[PDB]
């Protein structure tokens, strides 16, 4: 109950972050499909493109 | 293109031989039926099977089709003596908005012994050097099987210019013939001292030569 002049450790002082970022890449890569929309033409309804 | 197939296939006549035919994801593997048609030399294909699960009128039941998931398979008990075709595959390809075959398999092993061949050789006619050439003719018959090759000599240097073969057809007694001819002008052809063409089959070389003078 009684403290003399001097210095004195108490605890310890920890920085915690309040964000997370995990984004391993800066863009993934693609396959081809913009051609099944982007075509000269297009198939019936009888027999559709798969 | 899309569809890739083996170039032959070797098989026994009396076990199973089969075919793999694989394709892509959106013509095969998305879910579209295939049809197998057999390409006989000289006739019109047919259709042998269609979905891999009815069987057509007038085809045997020895064929079976099957699709194991992005590939398709056919299998044949037996080889019997009209198997001498090719297989073809048909699938309905989205990419390409319509119907696309393969690339087809040849089924043969061995059907074709040795022989001795013999050849003549006739040198061009008097009405022939009026027309401003000179077609050398040297016929090769009596030979099995028909796979000759053909080489011409001046008795000095080969001749690599005019030199053709043409294939053996069947002859009345199950054998080949085939000539081979020469384009040439009359204006050389008296200068040199001799023509002659030489073949090799099986080793055995032999050799007709002529005079023009
Ligand atoms: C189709 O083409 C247009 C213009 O050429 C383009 O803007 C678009 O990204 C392409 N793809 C799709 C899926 O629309």
């Amino acid at each position: 109950f009684t403290v003399e002049k001097g210095i004195y450790q108490t605890s310890n002082f920890r920085v915690q972050p309040t964000e997370s970022i995990v984004r391993f890449p800066n863009i993934t890569n693609l396959c081809p499909f913009g051609e099944v929309f982007n075509a000269t033409r297009f198939a019936s309804v009888y027999a559709w493109n798969r | 293109s899309v569809l890739t197939q083996p170039p032959s296939v070797s098989g026994a006549p009396g076990q199973r031989v089969t075919i793999s035919c694989t394709g892509s994801s959106s013509n095969i593997g998305a879910g579209y039926d295939v049809h197998w048609y057999q390409q006989l030399p000289g006739t019109a294909p047919k259709l042998l099977i269609y979905g891999n699960s009815n069987r057509p009128s007038g085809v045997p039941d020895r064929f079976s089709g099957s699709k194991s998931g992005t590939s398709a398979s056919l299998a044949i008990t037996g080889l019997q003596a009209e198997d001498e075709a090719d297989y073809y595959c048909q699938s309905y390809d989205s990419s390409l908005s319509g119907s696309v075959f393969g690339g087809g398999t040849k089924l043969t092993v061995l059907g074709q012994p040795k022989a001795a061949p013999s050849v003549t050789l006739f040198p061009p006619s008097s009405e022939e050097l009026q027309a401003n050439k000179a077609t050398l003719v040297c016929l090769i018959s009596d030979f099995y099987p028909g796979a000759v090759t053909v080489a011409w000599k001046a008795d000095s240097s080969p001749v690599k210019a005019g030199v053709e073969t043409t294939t053996p057809s069947k002859q009345s007694n199950n054998k080949y013939a085939a000539s081979s001819y020469l384009s040439l002008t009359p204006e050389q052809w008296k200068s040199h001292r001799s023509y002659s063409c030489q073949v090799t089959h099986e080793g055995s070389t032999v050799e007709k030569t002529v005079a023009p003078t």
